[PDB]
């Protein structure tokens, strides 16, 4: 028949995963790769979530 | 007072019988009527 | 031939026929302790006639009784359609009394009610028979009528009463007789000069049992699961002609309850269910020039037109929640007595079965009374606005609607019955549960 | 809410009704069975059929067991719709069993009449009529095929199924005789119907077919069943007048445990009638107008409820002198007996007396044994024949103890007695225990 | 025979089964075991003028009314046994 | 819900079993008394029972008039036609609440209910086909009732 | 209805009386503009109107019902709506055709 009422539902694969984040909102328009540089929280204040964007396909 | 799990419930079709129909249909058989070799244009037919 | 049928078989008989169990044509009779039943007069303590109140013992002439029936002698007031199960409505009531305790008590309304009912076909017609005139007598014409009583051990010999068990208790029946009669000694409100007054005599048959069950009944306790009525008369919340009458009705029931029953009537009319009205059988004269919408054609007092039934709705509540949904008064009418019992039930009666057969003596389900602190009954009324006098009005109405005459069926009748256990020993006997 | 909040008010008056559950009605077990098939076989007529002629057949080797049995008859009307009653039950005149080449029972049509008087009803007796009769006003020269079913034991049910290939050396015959005058059909009251045809007949036996275990236990083992038989004899009617109410004493010679009695009174010359005639509607030919006629019946309509046109006052039965049971009145054993023992509709001039609580079944359920009476009496007293037949206020208004002065005409008395037996089944041979 | 009730003209009625108004079996007859099975039916004559009740009403057996041929369709209809199997929550036939 | 329409419903678990359905009509009189012939009985074109989505079972009108006049009897058949149909000669314009049972296996008998409290993962449904035309209700013969 | 149980059932009656009894200030208004037509609006204007059902789990979060701890029960709404409007298909008893 089936099990219902305890089953191990869907956390994060059920509205697909994201494959943009954050990473779009300094986003690169060059067509050559960039040089990333690691997020390495340096501010004591005013901080960002920019996702460094690394060109997995480049030119 | 009721539970009610026909919400994910499978189709009745998978509780069938599909050998316990009607008669056994003897009407499909095989076919072992050959007809006769006989002559053709490629192998003719002998002299008299 | 048949032998077609028999060789057509496979893997889907072997539910019905594979390692059988039964046959057909061997039947079995079961062999039984011999018995006898023989009916016997009762004598009547006090004079009988209208308005009189009289009473018989069950004499010590059997050791089980079962069917009992009260014959009348009466003679017509006036001429065929007159009048209307007159026997049924002298007989008022019927109280039944052992050692002093009351068990039960049925009512000439109840006799009407259980009839339209419970009785049907030919038992309903042959009921008529034993109660009415049926063959258009006419004034003066003599008849002696059967009315059968309907306590549980008159139903079934699987209650006899078994006198002999109550060596040491007094089994009576007190009989009311009405104070009149429609057609026999009152037409309508006015007294028939020169009726006669009623003769009367009560049959009870009794069973003769051999030996050995004689000896058992008389010396073992005994448990008798029995049928008990309830009844309470009320105030009908007057129907209105602008609008709906409603009205709550505290069911002031107890016991184990196989089902409820009622009417709404006019006591003026015995029998009277509905609203009279100018089409033909609904009122005196109608479907004519002389018809009138105050007076029944007693002789066609019932019908199955729920046009002018007065009741649109009703539910049950128990403990101010709601027992069923709220179902339409021609749901009670005609739909719970095509489940429940099989039989066709006269407009203006209604039954709502708690039991999957009411109709017969197994208690298959009941609704404990005994155990509800507030039980309930909420009905809606029709609105009274169809002009009586008109067929086109009377006839071509809405579900919704019913007779401006429908106003006049302000009784109402509220019955229950319910199960209890008669225990009889040593001699002795009563009710298991007072409530 | 609901129904949930009925089963939650549980207490102490619901143990004697649910505490330690036996059953339920939800979960029905149906019962496996032996695998057999049933098939209609035209039986063979010997002898010549015709009006007032004997014929007879032999119910062919086709089957293992046997039950329904339908003679069908083609018959035509000599006149038009209201001048037949039951046209086909009055061609078979009589049946009767023979097996072994002993008599094992026999019916007559007059039993037929007073077998459906009492024990059919419903729309079970209207179906009947529609298959003996013409009951949609059809016109002469109309033709219909009649089926008159037998009501032996073994055409009642299959638990009395007669095991034929059983009886391996005896043969199972029934013999017929037709009726020389049948209403309607070649005589008009006294009058031949000139030109009226001859009945075609034919006799249908329903067998039963078993499966190959239930045939060998029915040819090899010895069955006995408890079955029924009828008896019964003609009398002359002690006649009533206008001057007196007669009385009678009728010896029974009776014999075996007996259901019941059954019994009525009629005018030979016209088939089913039980009841005096009278200018009111339905009593005799013409009745409501000029030509009606108290010397003749409105044939279509020969039977009735009308009591006031029934002649017996009174009865009792005395077993060897003692009173079986308190004097009833004749209504009594019209619409009482059958009311509380059987729930059908008696027409008037019918009565019964049962010493059974079910006379309609086939379980015994008492039964008088007249073997160990030596002096069973039936007691009649007759209504007084004084009322003006030809004038419905002397018909309709009249009094209890008087009738029709056209109840003299019911000069015959038929009583019949429905008793047990068994039938004996062994080494090929059939039987009965009893004489 | 196997009822009790009584039916209309123009409706027929055959039995395979004792009894065929209860719930318990009485007897069947298996069709899936019968690959050829026909209802062979004969008609009445229809004959008779229907707008004059003397030829309806003293007419003979096998003769119908001229208004009998507006009757032009059959329905056959039959009632079997099948068995409904219920478990793990589920349920259907057990003959497909 | 119309004439000629198909609709369906399905069963509520508000229970542990059924048995008795009834479908409840409303129609109203095209014509005088004598112009219908149980229209409520004529308007449930057919109805099917269905579980998990196999058909169980299936009647027509017409099986419904069939099954009446072979097996229902007496005053069952007349209350029957009193449920179904106008039998106390009203008039046009008249209305009235109909109640057709419904006589699949479970409408018949308690032995049999459904029992809907087993069937905890499969739905039970009803279906349906109401007729184009109810004889004196919405057409009298071919020709429509305005 | 949970589970085919009848946990509540609520009336036109009791949406008026409750909110005559405790709604207030400008959610009382506020939530009059969403049931009626507050601006003079004229015949054959047409609106849509938001009625907040009040059971207890549309009052506060704290009452939510736990769909997901119900996985086997359904929860339903049952509705039936008026015969007659005031002022929209009836005036007083007349209808308005």
């Amino acid at each position: 028949k089936n099990l219902q009422a305890q089953n191990f539902l869907t956390a994060t694969q059920w509205i697909g995963v994201n494959t943009q984040g954050s990473s779009l909102k300094n986003a690169n328009y060059d067509l050559r790769a960039d040089p990333i540089i690691p997020k390495a929280d340096v501010g004591p204040w005013m901080m960002s979530s920019v996702d460094p964007n690394i060109y997995q396909k480049p030119l | 007072i009721n539970p009610n799990g026909e919400r994910d419930g499978t189709g009745s079709y998978v509780t069938e019988n599909m050998c316990s129909m009607t008669l056994e249909s003897q009407r499909g058989l095989v076919n072992r009527y050959i007809t006769p070799p006989g002559v053709t244009g490629v192998v003719q037919q002998g002299g008299e | 031939g048949g032998l077609s049928q028999l060789v057509a078989y496979g893997a889907q008989d072997v539910y019905l026929t594979g390692n059988p169990q039964i046959t057909f044509f061997k039947t079995v009779y079961r062999r039984y302790t011999n018995f006898a039943i023989e009916s016997i007069q009762q004598t009547i303590n006090g004079s009988v006639g209208f308005g009189n109140k009289v009473s018989t013992q069950i004499s010590r002439n059997g050791d089980l009784i079962t069917d009992i029936v009260v014959e009348f002698v009466l003679t017509k007031g006036g001429n065929g359609g007159t009048t209307y199960y007159p026997a049924e409505e002298l007989l008022q009531d019927v109280e039944l009394e052992i050692g002093g305790q009351r068990i039960d008590k049925h009512y000439n309304d109840w006799f009407r009610t259980y009839d339209a009912l419970f009785r049907m076909n030919d038992d309903r017609y042959n009921y008529r028979r034993m109660t009415d005139w049926v063959n258009n007598e006419l004034v003066g014409a003599q008849k002696r009528f059967y009315v059968p009583l309907i306590f549980f051990f008159n139903q079934t010999p699987g209650l006899a009463l078994p006198l002999i068990a109550l060596q040491y208790h007094e089994v009576k029946l007190y009989f009311t007789l009405a104070s009149q009669v429609q057609g026999v000694n009152y037409n309508g409100s006015s007294a028939i000069a020169g009726a006669a007054q009623p003769t009367m005599s009560v049959w009870v048959d009794y069973i003769f049992l051999d030996t050995q069950e004689r000896t058992r009944f008389a010396q073992l306790p005994h448990e008798y699961l029995i049928e008990q009525l309830q009844f309470t008369g009320s105030e009908t919340a007057t129907p209105s002609a602008t609008t709906q009458a409603s009205q709550n009705i505290r069911l002031n029931f107890n016991h184990p309850t196989k089902y409820l029953a009622w009417n709404f009537n006019n006591p003026t009319n015995y029998g009277q269910y509905t609203a009279l009205a100018n089409i033909p059988g609904a009122c005196s004269g109608a479907g004519t020039a002389a018809a009138t919408v105050t007076t029944p054609d007693y002789g066609n007092t019932g019908t199955y037109n729920e046009q002018l039934a007065v009741l649109d709705s009703a539910k049950i509540q128990l403990n101010g929640q709601d027992r069923f949904a709220t179902r339409k008064g021609s749901y009670f009418n005609k739909v719970q007595p095509y489940q429940s019992i099989g039989g066709v039930t006269p407009a203006g009666v209604y039954l709502y079965s708690f039991a999957l057969k009411p109709a017969g003596r197994q208690p298959s389900g009941t609704c404990n009374f005994s155990r509800i602190d507030n039980a309930t009954l909420s009905l809606t009324y029709k609105t009274c606005s169809i002009d009586a006098t008109s067929p086109a009005a009377v006839l071509g109405n809405t579900e919704t609607v019913t007779a401006n005459t429908a106003t006049l069926l302000t009784a109402l009748n509220i019955y229950a019955k319910n199960y209890n256990v008669l225990r009889i020993m040593s001699g002795m006997g009563g009710l298991a549960y007072a409530n």
